[PDB]
DNA sequence: AAGAGTATGGGTG
DNA sequence: CCCATACTCTT
């Protein structure tokens, strides 16, 4: 007997990371960020933990911020948000300005 | 079950980079042997190549 | 004289031979078998009674108490067949068996009756057979296929010298019981007999003889003949029988009475034997050398010494003769053996046999049976006793005993079920006689040696298998002493019996889902014979011989209809008139010929009986009074056919369709088709899909009505009467007065089946074929089922076809189809699919079926009702929600972020998650039915209540329909009584009927009668109220679901499939093809009147296939359409009824001495007009499979319709208007749409899911799998030398995990380059080999 | 994992559990110093359990499950037709593949196949994603994925652009030789069936009555170039087994070419002198001349010189209208005698072989396509059909049968007189019937093959 | 003595069924042996290269 | 004391 | 069905 492979949220996120024009450093940062995402779609660790997990001192926090901002626009929109306010604002930023309220 | 045919202490983690009890969970703790459950913090695919 | 159904549309018959025997009911083999299994038998030979009498009485070891069986009974089923199919349960009946526990005292004569207790106990559920010969198991119809196996008894065979390299045959015999161990005897190249038990180690043949308490002298007496030498004081004077010297040569001077009849060196001839017999020559002087090697019969002793002179079965010598000569012995016994005949085999078997006693033979038998254990006298004796002489372990059944006795030329047919010494001795003697040269071996494939076993016998066997286990358990539990309070109910458990019955009826190899493509499929499935199954053969080890057509198959097994492939010759079809014996052997009917006159007497003969007579063919001319016209008739006598005289004929065939099966009898002009294409056509005819509208063949054989009616797919009137109510869903018949029972309301109600899914995901729909107020009779068809048209089988459509090539679009069996065919929906089919949603119970809480899902939008919930279930009639596609369900996910810990989420977006979102049922991707249709199953004790939702109300309405309607008639009759009686005395006339009808009850008459009998009528009215109302309450209780009953299951919801979707290129079409003659192109109407070839054809077929496919029946069918269909066109033209311009009936009478009277006679002078004008209306699209025609129409009759019918005799016309090209250079055959053919649709075939995959272990793509369209690249494709790529293609196929497309991702990324980036790695299956292989303790590793 | 929370078990895990239980019991018994009569039995059972784990059934009995089925061991995983080697290593299932029913494409060229676009959309999905991202229609991978899921109008243009020159592999099972897989250029079609060239079916042993084929997509540049240069059907003209052509016409093409190259004694337009094949075609299409009429036509033919130069010669030839019409398809370099006859299957095969040996590969492919087109067209134009009157029975059949029956009767009476043995009579009867059958066959074939015409 | 245009009777058709079924069974069976033969031939000459 | 023949078990389909 | 090995009769 044998089952079949199933695609989870992290598998889909890594599939999107693979087909994104990242650099090697950005790809490692994205790998760590996706590793730090739970099944509800929220980031579980502060960016300091990710920066420490990268393992080199040549990288600043703003690069991690840029990679996180790029990742947060993946499908589904709002994934890897820091908190509820961040997720709501990310979802709103994808709406057209013609929205009434 | 511990010391059984699917033991995580012998064959490896059932989740990526998470020990069985749950003290160490992320990539910053890679290569760490937990002193409580004895499970290494590594990939869960090592269960395909550990006898 | 014709029935009402047949008089609406009479089919013209071209048969010429009268029928003396009707086609029997086509499902008798199932119904009779199950009735025999289930019915009450005063004797104990069949059914449950036989099984009960074979186990009971059950007696304990001590004998102080015992159990006895008195009788059994079957209760009424809880639900009906339709109710069981709706609820998905099994249609069965309870078994109530009466047992009696008797207690015996001690120290008393015989057995004293201390106490007797009788109790009726429950033995489980037994599935019942429906009226159509099916079983409903878990709400699905199932068929149990009959088995063709080897009959019990003794059979003699011989390997044809293949085992040994000297080309010598070895005769053997085999004894096979119905239940027990096999017993084999065999010869060897040394002419030594040997015995095998249960196919085990070979043993000498005398072991069994000694085990039967026999001595060497007795064995020699049995198997040899005695010769007596007398010592008459002079050189052993001998009494000679001349027959002893036949075939021999004299080794000495044979003289008698002074005359030397035979000299030295002269062989004994027949003349010498005759002279000796005439002269009664007895005394013969023989030399001592004549006894140099003779075998001594018995043991001899010396009176003086008192020792044994010699032992039995020993060669003699001169010294032994001297010893016996001086010991005062005058009689010597020897055995008579030679080389040509009476060969010594038993003596040599004794010589090789090491045993010389009786106790050691049992020891050796025990050692052979069970090695590796010390032998025990008692154990060996019990083993031998129970091997073949115990009724509890060995059974030679009635058929087995009959065959055993018949094979040994016995006279008694009946006997015992166990072997005896006489049986084994006779088998040995018969085998010896076969070896000597007198007698013949048996034919295993002869149908007199093969037997039929049906569902009832198998059910009886399984029931006994359960019953013996129950008896063993009871005997185990009866040893303990508690009889003063024990009861039979507590002693037995009904679990093993029910488990065995369920296993047999649900998971047996011969129990299968019924083939439900069309009525012909079901008929064929119910008449199937299998050589496989438990106790049969296997396809891997069958052999050529068992797959061949045997001469005894004639009339019993169809020689045409058999699957092509591995199972060829192993699956068979019953013939039309075939039956079974009481022993289970196939028999056929014949007409008896008495003194050269063929009579109407019918005799059913089996294969053994048939070979002893000369039987004439059914194609033999006869006079008016029944005399053969010729004097040299063709007949079959002993497996061969030749000419015989008129007075040598004993029997004649009853019909020309006696040899074929039901499916083969439906092929017109079968005698003009090759057998291979006939087999293909018969196989393909039963996989046609019903279309939207049925169409009768218009060229048939006459077997359509029988198949349509005997299948049970139609509604048939149980009693005659008038159509009181007709509707698209129900029919109500007002029964005739003389067919009614006393005290009933004479109405019959038929509820029709509407758009129901079948086992093959097709549509089952019934439509009425009667009008309001018309008379009906018992047996008439009231409504047509699928593939039925006015009570006739209708599997396809009539197509206008031409035979010509058309620009390569009919190349290699391709089919060109007109667009008008598609526009008229002539091959459009309905397909119904089922989906299920199950709500279970979890530890976190039960799952809820609801319409409130928090994570989906309002638009996606628009098609769900208030209960979360889709509406009836909604159009859905892939991804749509059918049933909304949520699964609990609550936790007892609330984090601040969780509290914020619950506060802002509600608590329902944080507690449950979506687990709804959605339409699978690539599926579409319309919701036509929803069913809800709820466990008993759980509250019902709105949808279930609506369904139950709809169910209650119909029962209320039927009960009201009966009550109306009954109360109208009663009130008519009341009014009649009121009129006779105290009549009010108009005032009586001014008041309603209830006010008639509020009246009184004189003190005479009038008031008493009125009171009686009122009491009857009250009783009738009470009875109908009780009936309605019982129906409501049955409807509202809860469901018995699987453990942990709360609710189930089933949704049905209906879709319509149109014809398209890639679909498979076929005729009835083995002419199959695939549609290649749909052609616009103005591109098709057309005739002088501008009429195009529907189909274009390649004429190149006819000559090499030799299926000429399609051309004749096309010509005859052209003629039939011409007659129909004449009738239609006559109808369009209103003409007199006289002209119409004159032309129709001319059409029916055509032919060359046809048996059919139609007279329209007994038809009314309305009936004539109705018949003409039903004939305006072509006159249907019947041609039996060997009594059909000739070419001259076809040409005459073409002439009647003003059509060319050749059957060919001129056509014009649609695209250019130019005439084709040669005439083209144009006509009508019956075409079928098969169940190989290109919608179910096309599949493609880019990437998807993989196996967990091998990491390779899955297989199958349902799994969205990939195609397999096997070894032969690898060989092809190697032969090309395409190494990179092979490597790419091997690594980055199947199981190189990183290579797959890298290749996908590179392809997206526009860089077509791979980075191959190691396949994962090789690593799995390395790990598996290491797990075996072997060190295998990669190096450098 | 099964529905309801049940986890069931596997054979390997069951065997491991049995071994572990036996080992633990034996350890406990040896620790407590149990009597030897028990420990010997425990050791024997442990040996049996290890044997069952390693190779179940090889030693004596086999341990079975609930349904009386023997459990699978490691050896069962390794060996057999269902083992690793034959099921996962020598062959496997692959991505980028499909299958469906095959129909005939009479309009296709030899290097082309007909592919449904519903299959092609799934087969070429990552190529379409890359092409969508390349020209700015999609900015991210999810945008292209959603655009393809919606099946917008531009994705069809993208698909037509990405499959322009990209061979695919068609395979029919069983693959008996290397001609069972061939490469073709796809043409996007509507419907759900694959269209196949009529001239390749003989190589596939395929017919259009239910057969299905599988399709595979090469990915890398090396695979595509191997498909174009090694496996293209235009390269597989000759047979690797014997060197003979395998794309020879059959059936309808042969029938049409045979019909158009026959002559009739007195046909319309007979006896006129024509200026060339074009005048013959004009006369035939106008209805002024018959296809079978015997005429004289001016023909120019080319022959290769000693150094390989085509030299022309012109002359008047006695031929028919149909042969002159067919001559317009023959390439330069072949003699006119190759068509001036009634062309059967063997003649057409010889013509193709001559063209290949004299001129090369490309003219042979063009010639084969033209031959197929002309054969189909004229087979359609002929109107050839089959009727019951075409099967003409000889009028002497019954007389021959009666003579044979009389001989059988007289020899049977002679045998009944006791003059011959049984086997001799049987052989004589068989010989008589064989002779009668030969006579009937000769009479029927003599009647069938000739007809009477008015001069 | 009959052809397919004029038609066969019951006995002649029953006689022809023997050969029909024998041919069909032989065709159904021989492929399994042909596959084994070609497998062995491929096994014996797998590695022969110019 | 070897040598040829027979019975049994393994493998394939 | 075909081949390899242990056991039995014969020169
Ligand atoms: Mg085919
Ligand atoms: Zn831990």
């Amino acid at each position: 007997y044998q089952g079949e492979t199933t695609q989870t949220l992290q598998d889909y996120l890594m599939w999107q990371v693979e087909l994104t024009p990242f650099s090697d450093t950005d790809r490692a940062i994205a790998t760590s960020i996706v590793d730090a995402v739970d099944e509800t779609g929220y980031l579980t660790v502060p960016l300091e933990d990710i920066l420490e997990s990268i393992g080199d001192e040549e990288i600043d926090i703003d690069e991690v911020e840029a990679v996180l901002k790029r990742i947060q626009r993946f499908d589904p929109v709002g994934v890897a948000a820091k908190d509820l306010r961040d997720c709501l604002l990310i979802q709103l930023s994808q709406f057209d300005k013609t929205t009434p309220w | 079950e511990r010391d059984g045919l699917f033991c995580a202490r012998i064959f490896g983690p059932v989740k990526d980079y998470e020990c069985l009890c749950g003290k160490y969970k992320r990539l910053k703790h890679r290569g760490v042997i937990c002193e409580k459950c004895g499970v290494e913090v590594t990939q869960t695919k090592v269960r395909r190549e550990r006898m | 004289v014709y029935s009402y159904t047949e008089k609406k549309r009479i089919r013209k018959d071209f048969g010429k031979r009268p029928q003396v025997l009707d086609v029997p009911y086509l499902l008798s083999i199932q119904l009779d078998s199950f009735q025999k299994f289930i019915e009450q038998d005063p004797e104990g030979q069949y059914g449950l009674e036989a099984a009960f009498r074979s186990v009971f009485p059950i007696q304990s070891y001590s004998g102080n108490s015992e159990l006895q069986y008195v009788s059994y009974r079957l209760g009424e089923p809880v639900f009906d067949v339709q109710e069981c199919q709706i609820r998905g349960v099994t249609y069965s009946a309870p078994l109530r068996v009466k047992l009696r526990l008797v207690i015996y005292e001690r120290e008393a004569p015989e057995g004293t009756v201390k106490d007797i207790k009788e109790q009726e106990v429950y033995m489980g559920e037994i599935p019942l057979m429906t009226d159509n010969g099916t079983f409903v198991i878990n709400g699905t119809e199932r068929v149990i296929v009959s088995q063709l196996h080897r009959s019990p008894g003794v059979f003699f065979d011989s390997d044809k010298g293949k085992t040994h390299s000297s080309g010598k045959v070895l005769y053997n015999a085999r004894i096979i019981p119905y239940r027990g161990s096999w017993l084999d005897f065999e010869f060897d190249p040394k002419d030594n007999l040997f015995v095998r038990i249960d196919r085990r180690r070979k043993l000498p043949a005398t072991i069994i003889l000694r085990a039967l308490n026999y001595t060497t002298e007795q064995i020699l007496d049995l198997f040899f003949e005695k010769v007596i030498f007398e010592i008459r004081d002079n050189k052993l004077q001998m009494e000679l029988v001349p027959e002893r010297l036949r075939g021999e040569t004299a080794s000495f001077d044979i003289e008698a009475n002074g005359k030397v009849y035979v000299e030295k060196g002269r062989r004994i001839t027949a003349r010498h034997i005759r002279q000796l017999e005439k002269d009664d020559v007895k005394l013969i002087e023989v030399p001592v050398e004549y006894i140099a090697g003779k075998v001594v019969a018995k043991d001899y002793i010396d009176e003086s010494t008192g020792e044994l002179i010699c032992a039995a079965n020993m060669e003699l010598s001169l010294d032994l003769l001297a010893k016996l000569s001086q010991s005062g012995h005058k009689r010597i016994e020897t055995l008579f053996t030679n080389d040509l005949d009476h060969g010594p085999y038993i003596s040599e078997t004794l010589r090789v046999d090491p045993t010389n006693d009786r106790l050691s033979a049992l020891v050796e038998i025990y050692r052979m049976m069970r090695p590796g254990e010390p032998p025990t006298r008692e154990a060996a004796e019990s083993l031998f006793e129970n091997l073949f002489f115990s009724e509890d372990r060995y059974d030679l059944s009635a058929v087995g005993r009959m065959k055993f006795n018949r094979s040994l030329l016995r006279e008694e047919i009946e006997g015992s079920g166990i072997l005896s010494k006489d049986d084994i001795i006779d088998v040995m003697k018969k085998l010896i006689d076969i070896r000597n040269g007198k007698g013949e071996v048996d034919d295993i494939d002869h149908l007199g040696n093969r037997r039929i076993r049906s569902v009832g016998e198998m059910a009886e066997n399984q029931f006994r298998v359960g019953l013996v286990r129950v008896e063993r358990a009871v005997k185990e539990r009866l040893s303990l002493g508690d009889l003063d309070t024990l009861m039979p109910q507590d002693m037995i458990n009904a679990k093993p019996i029910s488990a065995a019955v369920k296993e047999f009826f649900g998971s047996s190899q011969l129990s299968q889902f019924m083939d439900q493509n069309n009525p012909l499929s079901e008929i064929t499935h119910k008449r199937r014979i299998s050589a496989l199954g438990p106790g049969g053969l296997t396809r891997e080890r069958a052999g050529f011989e068992v797959r061949d057509v045997h001469p005894t198959h004639y009339g019993r097994v169809c020689p045409i209809e058999t699957p092509e492939g591995p199972n060829i010759g192993l699956i068979n079809s019953l013939s039309v008139y075939a039956q079974t014996n009481e022993y289970g052997f196939l028999e056929t009917p014949y007409r008896k010929v008495t003194d050269g006159v063929v009579t109407d007497e019918i005799h059913y003969l089996s294969a053994i009986e048939e070979g002893n007579y000369v039987i004439a063919q059914a194609n033999s001319n006869l006079d008016e009074e029944g005399h053969f016209v010729e004097d040299l008739v063709t007949c079959r006598s002993k497996g061969e056919s030749s000419l015989f005289s008129r007075d040598q004929v004993d029997y004649m065939d009853v019909s020309t369709q006696q040899v074929v099966s039901v499916g083969a009898s439906l092929i017109p002009f079968l005698e003009h088709d090759d057998a291979n294409r006939a087999l293909m056509g018969a196989n393909m005819q039963r996989q046609a899909v019903p279309t939207l509208r049925a169409d009768k063949p218009l060229v048939g054989t006459g077997m359509e009505r029988a198949v349509a009616v005997d299948s049970g797919v139609t509604a048939v009137a149980k009693r005659g009467g008038v159509v009181q109510y007709v509707d698209a869903s129900r029919i109500v018949i007002k029964v005739n007065e003389d067919e009614m029972y006393p005290g009933e309301a004479g109405i019959d109600i038929y509820n029709l089946t509407k758009y129901t899914r079948s086992n093959q995901n097709t549509c089952i729909n019934q439509m009425p074929c009667v009008s309001l107020g018309e008379p009906v009779e018992r047996g008439d068809v009231l409504a047509d089922g699928p593939s039925t048209d006015l009570g006739e089988l209708a599997l396809g459509q009539n197509m206008r076809v031409a035979f010509m090539p058309w620009n390569g679009y009919n190349f290699e069996d391709s089919i060109l189809v007109s667009e008008r065919v598609v526009q008229e929906d002539r091959f459009t089919t309905i397909h119904i699919q089922e989906l299920a949603c199950v709500s279970r119970d979890t530890k976190l809480g039960p799952e809820e079926i609801t319409a409130d899902i928090p994570n989906v939008g309002e638009a996606a919930l628009s098609k769900l009702d208030e209960s979360g279930i889709v509406y009836i009639g909604a159009e859905v596609t892939g991804g749509d929600i059918l049933v909304g369900k949520v699964t609990p996910k609550g936790e007892t810990q609330l984090t601040p972020e969780e509290k914020l989420l619950r506060a802002i977006f509600g608590e329902k979102a944080s507690d449950v998650k979506d687990s709804s049922l959605r339409v699978p991707n690539g599926v579409s249709g319309t919701v036509i039915d929803v069913q809800v199953f709820t466990r008993d004790g759980v509250e019902k939702d709105k949808r279930a209540l609506e369904i139950e109300e709809m169910q209650l309405k119909q029962a209320k309607k039927d009960l009201s329909e009966e009550l109306q008639i009954l109360e109208a009759g009663l009130f008519s009686r009341i009014r009649a009584v009121l009129v006779a005395g105290g009549v009010e006339a108009e005032k009586l009808d001014k008041l309603p009927r209830d006010r008639w009850l509020e009246l009184g008459l004189t003190d005479e009998e009038k008031q008493n009668q009125l009171e009686q009528l009122a009491e009857q009215y009250d009783e009738l109302k009470h009875e109908f109220e009780k009936k309605l309450e019982a129906k409501r209780r049955k409807i509202t009953q809860g469901d018995d679901l699987a453990p942990g299951v709360l609710k189930i919801v089933k949704v049905y979707l209906a879709v319509k499939r149109r014809i398209q290129p890639g679909d498979k079409m076929a005729g009835r003659h083995g002419n199959k093809g695939v549609i290649s192109k749909i052609n616009p109407i103005e591109d098709m070839p057309y005739d002088e009147n501008g009429t195009p054809v529907d189909i274009v077929l390649n004429p190149l496919g006819v000559p090499s296939r030799m299926n000429i029946g399609q051309i004749l069918e096309t010509h005859l269909g052209m003629a039939a359409k011409g007659i129909g066109d004449k009738i239609n033209a006559m109808l369009k311009q209103q003409q007199e009824v006289a002209k119409l009936r004159e032309f129709i009478q001319r059409a029916y009277d055509l032919g060359a001495d046809v048996r059919q006679k139609v007279d329209l002078s007994t038809f009314s004008d309305e009936e004539v007009m109705r018949l003409a209306e039903n004939l305006r699209k072509g006159m249907p025609i019947a041609t039996p499979v060997f009594d059909g129409a000739k070419e001259a009759e076809i040409k005459e019918l073409l002439k009647l319709g003003d059509l060319p005799t050749s059957g060919q016309i001129r056509l014009y090209d649609g695209r250019t208007g130019e005439q084709f250079e040669r005439p083209v055959t144009v006509g009508y053919m019956y075409m079928l749409k098969l169940n190989h649709l290109v919608d179910d075939k096309m599949h493609a995959r880019s990437t998807g899911s993989y196996s967990l272990v091998t990491q390779q793509p899955l297989g199958g369209k349902a799994q969205f799998g990939g195609q397999r690249f096997g070894e032969m494709e690898v060989w092809a790529l190697e032969a090309y030398g395409a190494a990179y293609t092979l490597q790419e196929m091997l690594t980055v497309k199947s199981d190189d995990v990183n290579g797959r991702t890298k290749m996908y990324k590179n392809i997206v980036d526009g860089n077509h380059q791979m980075e191959p790695g190691m396949p994962e299956s090789f690593n799995v292989l390395l790990k598996e080999i290491r797990s075996l303790g072997i060190n295998i590793e990669l190096e450098d | 994992p099964l529905d309801g929370g049940r986890f069931a078990t596997s054979d390997l895990n069951d065997l491991y559990r049995r071994v572990i239980n036996r080992n633990n019991r034996l350890k406990r018994l040896l620790d407590l110093a149990a009597p030897d009569i028990i420990v010997r039995n425990e050791k024997r059972m442990l040996q049996e359990a290890v044997d069952a784990l390693l190779d179940n059934g090889r030693r004596g009995r086999a341990i079975t499950g609930s349904n009386k089925r023997p459990l699978k061991s490691l050896a069962d995983m390794i060996k057999g037709k269902q083992g690793r080697f034959r099921q996962n290593l020598l062959g496997k299932r692959v991505d980028y593949s499909g299958r469906s029913v095959i129909t005939v494409g009479p309009y296709l060229r030899l290097h082309q196949c007909g592919l449904p676009k519903k299959m092609a959309l799934e087969l070429f999905k990552p190529f379409i994603y890359g092409k969508l991202e390349l020209r700015g229609l999609a900015t991210t991978i999810k945008a292209a994925k959603k655009m393809v899921e919606r099946e917008e109008a531009v994705v069809w243009d993208i698909l037509d652009e990405v499959i322009r020159e990209h061979p695919v592999l068609l395979n029919r099972a069983p693959t008996l030789h290397r001609l069972g897989i061939q490469a073709f250029e796809p043409v996007l079609i509507e419907g759900k069936a694959i269209q196949l060239h009529p001239l390749v079916c003989a190589a596939y042993n395929a017919d259009f009555d239910g057969d299905q084929m599988a399709v595979h997509v090469p990915l890398t540049l090396e695979a595509q170039l191997e498909a174009r240069a090694l496996m293209m059907s235009t390269n597989n003209i000759l047979s690797p087994a014997n060197g003979e052509p395998i794309i020879v016409p059959s059936q309808d093409v042969v029938l049409g070419l045979y019909y158009m190259t026959r002559d009739c004694v007195n046909a319309k337009g007979e006896g006129m002198v024509l200026t060339g094949p074009k005048e013959a075609e004009r006369l035939y299409r106008s209805g002024l001349a018959s296809l079978h009429a015997r005429v004289k036509v001016r023909i120019t033919e080319y022959e290769k010189d000693a150094n390989g130069e085509l030299v022309a010669k012109t002359s008047l030839k006695d031929t028919t209208v149909g042969r002159a019409i067919l001559w317009m398809i023959v390439p330069k370099g072949l003699p006119y005698s190759i068509v001036n006859q009634a062309l059967g299957k063997k003649a057409i095969s010889k013509m193709l072989n001559t063209c290949y040996r004299i001129l090369g590969l490309k003219p042979t492919v063009i010639f084969a396509d033209q031959i197929m087109y002309t054969g189909f067209a004229y087979a359609a134009r002929s109107g050839a059909s089959v009727g019951i009157d075409d099967m003409v029975i000889p009028e002497k059949k019954h007389e021959i049968i009666s003579e044979a029956e009389a001989e059988v009767a007289e020899i049977q009476e002679q045998f009944q007189s006791g003059l011959v043995t049984a086997g001799e009579r049987y052989n004589k009867v068989i010989d008589i019937w064989a002779a009668a059958n030969d006579r009937v066959s000769k009479a029927m074939m003599d009647n069938l093959q000739t007809e009477t015409v008015i001069n | 003595t009959a052809n397919f245009r004029e038609g066969l009777n019951v006995l002649q058709y029953f006689i022809s069924t023997h050969g029909a079924r024998k041919g069909l069974a032989d065709t159904a069976l021989k492929t399994a042996n042909s596959g084994y033969l070609t497998r062995r031939l491929v096994d014996v000459a797998q590695d022969l290269v110019v």
